[PDB]
């Protein structure tokens, strides 16, 4: 049961080595941004 | 944040291929936010409000 | 080739002792409850 | 189950402008569900069938 | 101060040790693919 | 990458409540997203195309 959560956690570990948290954090406020984007676009705003 | 932190080391992990798709969905979402905020019509109110001044 | 990957983990450490998890787990659960919506905003239920 | 635990720590959290961020998107994220859900059909759909039974 | 660090450390090497790297990942891409559908849905590609 | 890992890890990982959510929601997404992907008007691009030649 040690064994399985630290196979797990080396997973974790291993992508936090490869993929810098910058680009996560890009990506989630990217993500963000655009789904902000659709929502003003559901939204029908005019100018009248 | 830390986005510069991944600005300054870009080519040592871009050939991990999780990095490349990664930044590819990045710059997809803020092209795609982009365009409907460009189009559904905010700039459009912010035109107008102006033209009123 | 350590460098790179302790500084990569220095950093998520970093985060995680500063964002706690429930917030992130909070954050995940509202863009899916958002993308739900906006799924039953496309699919054009009426009353039929 | 850890969301109780994010709830505990605000006063000592508040001051990361990510956990800002994340705490406006979040709320932000609700209210546009919401928003959605009341203007969907949904409850129409739910007042048609409270009409036929 | 470290307590506050270590305890929301804790957290998270609990979910690594619980949730495996690969199901995050599967949720991510299916939300990044649904995602495009719904751009393709506002966009309106024609036909013609 | 590690989704095979997931797959192999199934029985030993699938009574976490959040590992159910997680994996429902997944499959939930790509569900909508392939109802999209073929009510959007792309299978009719595609078919146009076809009839052209």
């Amino acid at each position: 049961d040690n064994m399985i959560t630290e196979m797990l956690q080396k997973e974790y570990m291993e992508r936090q080595g490869k993929t810098p948290l910058g680009l996560v954090d890009l990506f989630v406020f990217s993500t963000s941004f655009y789904l902000i984007s659709i929502f003003l676009h559901l939204v029908k705003i005019p100018t009248h | 944040g830390q986005i510069v932190t991944f600005f300054q080391e870009v080519p040592h992990v871009i050939e991990e291929v999780m990095n490349i798709v990664l930044i590819a969905l990045s710059v997809l979402a803020v092209l795609k936010g982009l365009y409907n905020f460009a189009t559904c019509g905010l700039v459009g109110l912010v035109t107008f409000l102006l033209l009123c001044g």
